[PDB]
């Protein structure tokens, strides 16, 4: 199923990453600004940035917009945490013109202390589901967005949710592990990716360092082969 | 136009309140909020409900009122 590397891409890649201004400004749109320092923690095996996450979260989400495929409103990286740590009050608020309901899934991506995850709540499928890579499980999350959604419910359509059938859960041993230090970040992104494109997940590990070129192209340019 | 108050909440649990004329460009505050309470500015993101606010962005532009409140978040990183 794979696009190529093409010549122009890897001529273009190579040149973002090497060792110049880092405050350059390269990238605009959805309000998020990537520069050659957000875009250097795509090399090697870095650790990614948010500016980086928030930043796939939106074209994962722009996409899903399309024909044929589940509406998504992803939240941005910093809501997690700042729902866990101050509560409903803090974040009202932050979905204030989006009917989070009138969408198909949820994109959670999921900031824990120097670790990466994501959780989804699958509005069709009726279960809030969590993704981590090196394998740990988080059912307080999904308890917490539970939480939310019935707080929320209130917010907006002035009545509590329909908790009923719902299912709350972590994937274990089940899908591609994580198999190294850095990669977390980017199996989150490429999680979502097959997620959001109701796909079946599939990769592992070596399709890492090409997703990693291959995003970067997709970030500068906005566009996800 | 007139002036308004803005409360810049630190995830420490920080509140700083400001004063500023509703036209002008959030570069004032920001640095203002570095300099004053020390903090770096390239290690730091602000969010008005999860809006990302840029530089360029003024109050006005980004429909704030008085009293309101802007988040600010430390960069974080994760393998």
């Amino acid at each position: 199923e794979f696009p190529e590397i093409t010549e122009e891409m890897e001529k273009e890649i190579k040149n973002v990453f090497r060792n110049g201004n880092q405050d350059e400004v390269l990238s605009e749109a959805f309000r998020l600004t990537i520069t050659r320092k957000d875009i250097q923690t795509l090399n090697h095996l870095n650790w990614l940035n948010d500016e980086i996450i928030n930043f796939y979260m939106n074209m994962l989400m722009e996409r899903s917009k399309e024909k044929g495929l589940p509406s998504v409103h992803a939240f941005n990286t910093f809501f997690f945490t700042k729902l866990k740590t101050a509560g409903y009050q803090a974040v009202k608020r932050w979905t204030k013109k989006v009917d989070v309901f009138s969408v198909d899934i949820l994109l959670v991506p999921i900031h824990l202390g120097v670790h990466w995850c994501l959780a989804v709540v699958d509005f069709r499928k009726k279960n809030i589901t969590y993704y981590d890579s090196m394998g740990g499980i988080n059912n307080e999350a999904c308890r917490i967005l539970l939480q939310y959604l019935k707080q929320e419910s209130i917010d907006k359509k002035r009545k509590e949710f329909d908790t009923n059938g719902w299912q709350l859960f972590s994937k274990k041993s089940q899908i591609p592990q994580q198999m190294n230090g850095s990669d977390c970040g980017m199996f989150a992104c490429k999680y979502a990716d097959c997620i959001t494109k109701d796909r079946p997940i599939n990769f592992t590990q070596q399709h890492m360092p090409y997703f990693r070129k291959r995003m970067v192209w997709e970030i500068l340019h906005r566009k996800l082969l | 136009n007139d002036h308004i108050n803005l409360k810049v909440a630190g995830q420490d649990g920080s509140v700083v309140q400001f004063k500023i004329k509703r036209h002008t460009p959030l570069s004032k505050l920001m640095k203002a909020y570095c300099e004053r309470q020390g903090l770096s500015m390239r290690q730091i993101r602000f969010r008005f409900d999860g809006q990302p606010i840029n530089e360029t962005d003024t109050p006005a532009q980004l429909e704030m009122e008085d009293e309101d409140t802007i988040d600010v978040f430390q960069q974080q990183t994760g393998g």
